[PDB]
């Protein structure tokens, strides 16, 4: 049986993702439609540093195949004997609301200037940043397949811990100095095929 | 240090801090804030102490080494009941009101503005000594001329403040008080530097040569003060 | 978990910062204020926020001058705003976001636009005529809130750390934010800076409301 | 090539060493999303009593492919599939009960 978690990633602020024209650091976008993405590795590996430095005593120093059963079979591992399958399934996020974004006759990105003030010359060697906008919306879906009926339960207050952990962090680029503010809403589960006996509690304390 | 200061200002005479909205009725329009209470920018301060220390040959260019300390702020804002109208006056000779008026600030307006500026070649030594050397070529560089050549007895109320205090931090704010107030090149002789001038001023307008060329004094609304204006007080107190 | 730093920072003086030359219309303004672009409202960046900060802590440890980058900063200052070194960096924990206005409304009763254009002339050498230009600044007075995000990672530093940061919020209403500031703007002033955390009330709370209180 | 764009690009992809805080960049070639394959496979029949379950099993596993990924590094991100166009023709002579075949792939 596979569940599948769909909501929104809403930026509160600028965000920035991704780099490598006539201008300096472009942003990471989709390849056809030329819309600013999300890669799933990088929201996948942020939401694994948080919950596994959340899911431990304080702070995180090992390597991510080292981590806690939750947090390894959560999220996948790769060892010579004690390999396991992930559970969570991530998927490379385009912006969906270029309608409304479109609607306020602005761009999806722009360009943001900043300075470098050194102290001994103070003159500015300015540098260009693209950044797709703040009040952007980010719609993903992520499927979790379902193994143990013991566990769902932790697997989802570790997902919905992993949510509110990203929602007071960034999401990639120049985060600590304005950049990648986000926040998670319309938190719901569904089932793939076939109905899951407890799925009003997986909705209620994921939609919390 | 980041030695700060509240300066105060108290007005002399009526002053007109540009503005840029600024239109015998001639309506004008003066510099305020967003809720249309009138201040006096920072930058005429600063200018003005441009004329105080920057008073050498032209190097006042990008690659100065001194006024990009000087942070100077701006004002308080007061209320547009402390603003008369007043007239313009041209005391050469026959002195006439000039049609050319600006509604302005009232005299003895007390602005106060929290202005520092750092250490690193900057401190008061420097504006007090600066500020009696600009004062007394004020004097004996162009208006002595105007003193002892063509002096009409009306100006002779009026205060010549010579005699009161040779430290007072006497400024020049910019407030139409004439085109010698916003000058920056008296030094260091008397009268060939004049001529000097006055060809490089000629050589922009159409007048025929006569000493001196415009001193701009104002008075009052028969009570009479024969105000000069351009002129301020200010003292120096920390924080 | 993580303790937020919730304030609101005020403009006693017409603020200026930011920049661009667009292509599509100048129009009659010269250097724009930096602003938000979907809202379309004046921002101040949390870039210019950490840029400002720095700098002055960075006159506040080592006083005076420094002529230093800063890469090579104060041990504390590494730890709080970041550093990269060659291969063994140092991580940030004090993270700044994009403040952006929040009180539209009570300028809107009194009909005063968020923004602020002045006029400011330029008399040159003693041929004596003004060079007018305009520069847009926002009105004193507004207000911008801001909310900090602070990641617990010593409980027996964070008492130096919320210190240092009221001493260079102290260090920052005697200083312009950004622009035209050396000549009568940028001034501006912290109040209501209240501190909440995530979830929980743990390490505590009391005395770090209290050193952002005074 | 109508959107003037090439077949296969490529995506600067980190890990950040918790030690260290440094990042090594991996460039890794993918296809573009929306790229479409069409495929065919070859279901020799030789039984009746079968068929039925035979293509309702294939028909769940084309779905079960629908909630998961096909090759290289899915779960972060890459490798979502989704399958259109699925219908069922004869190679030669035609099979009597197709209709329900092409009503149950086409669900």
């Amino acid at each position: 049986m596979k569940l599948v978690i769909e909501g929104t990633i809403v930026l509160k602020t600028g965000m920035h993702i991704g780099g490598s024209g006539a201008v300096a650091s472009p942003v990471v976008r989709d390849t056809l439609t030329r819309l600013p993405l999300i890669p799933g590795s990088s929201l996948k590996g942020k939401m694994r540093y948080l919950l596994a430095k959340e899911l431990n005593n304080g702070i995180l120093l090992n390597e991510p195949n080292n981590d806690q059963d939750e947090i390894l079979r959560l999220f996948g591992s790769s060892e010579k004997d004690k390999i396991r399958r992930a559970r969570l399934k991530f998927n490379d996020i385009k912006l969906s609301n270029l309608a409304e974004l479109e609607t306020f006759n602005v761009s999806s990105t722009e360009v943001k200037f900043e300075n470098t003030i050194n102290r001994k010359t103070a003159v500015a060697n300015p540098r260009q940043i693209e950044r797709v906008i703040a009040g952007s919306k980010f719609d993903f879906e992520i499927f979790y397949n379902l193994d143990d009926i013991k566990e769902v339960e932790k697997d989802f207050e570790n997902i919905k811990q992993g949510f509110d952990l990203l929602e007071f962090d960034y999401l990639g680029g120049h985060g600590t100095r304005g950049s990648g503010r986000i926040a998670f809403e319309n938190l719901s589960v569904i089932t793939a095929v076939g109905n899951f006996e407890k799925i009003n509690t997986l909705n209620e304390i994921l939609g919390a | 240090m980041k030695k700060t200061y509240r300066v105060t200002l108290t007005a002399l005479g009526p002053i007109f801090i540009g503005g840029g909205e600024k239109l015998m009725n001639d309506l004008n329009t003066f510099v305020k804030d967003a809720f249309g209470r009138p201040y006096i920018p920072g930058s005429s301060l600063k200018g003005a102490l441009r004329t105080a220390i920057l008073n050498d040959l032209k190097e006042d260019t990008k690659e100065n080494e001194v006024f990009a300390h000087l942070q100077v702020s701006d004002s308080e804002t007061i209320d547009l009941e402390n603003l008369k109208v007043y007239q313009k006056v041209d005391y050469s000779k026959t002195a006439k009101p000039l049609p050319l008026y600006r509604e302005c600030l009232k005299p003895n307006t007390e602005i106060t503005f929290t202005v520092s500026f750092d250490d690193e070649y900057l401190t008061l030594k420097k504006i007090q000594n600066a500020l009696h050397k600009t004062y007394q070529h004020y004097y004996i560089k162009w208006l002595k001329g105007g003193k002892v050549g063509e002096t009409l007895i009306k100006g002779v109320t009026f205060a010549l403040d010579q005699p009161s205090q040779n430290q007072g931090e006497i400024i020049y704010i910019g407030g139409g008080a004439g085109f010698v107030s916003k000058t920056l090149h008296y030094k260091s002789k008397n009268r060939d530097q004049a001529r000097n001038d006055s060809f490089d001023i000629l050589k922009q307008l159409f007048r025929t040569t006569y000493s001196k060329m415009r001193s701009v004094p104002d008075n009052v609304p028969t009570g009479k003060h024969y105000l000069e204006m351009g002129k301020a007080r200010i003292k120096l107190e920390e924080l």
